């Protein structure tokens, strides 16, 4: 249903964890290096693990 | 990744 960093449902760039499946705002994930959403929603495109997910 | 964008 919604991000799983902010939890909510709001407008924005999504991407789909690769692990565990749950969705989150591209724009909610902080972390150093992830570059940008068009890397992502590209085909071929770089997988999207979450936080959590990544260790 | 497998992505959207939304507006709601
Ligand atoms: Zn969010
Ligand atoms: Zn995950």
């Amino acid at each position: 249903e919604c991000c799983l960093i902010c939890r909510s449902s709001t407008a924005g760039d999504w991407v789909n964890c690769g692990s565990c499946g749950e969705w989150a705002h591209f724009g909610c994930d902080r972390r150093p290096g992830l570059g940008a959403f068009k890397d992502y929603a590209k085909t071929d495109g770089l997988e999207y693990v979450c936080p959590n997910c990544s260790v | 990744a497998r992505t959207k964008q939304t507006a709601r």
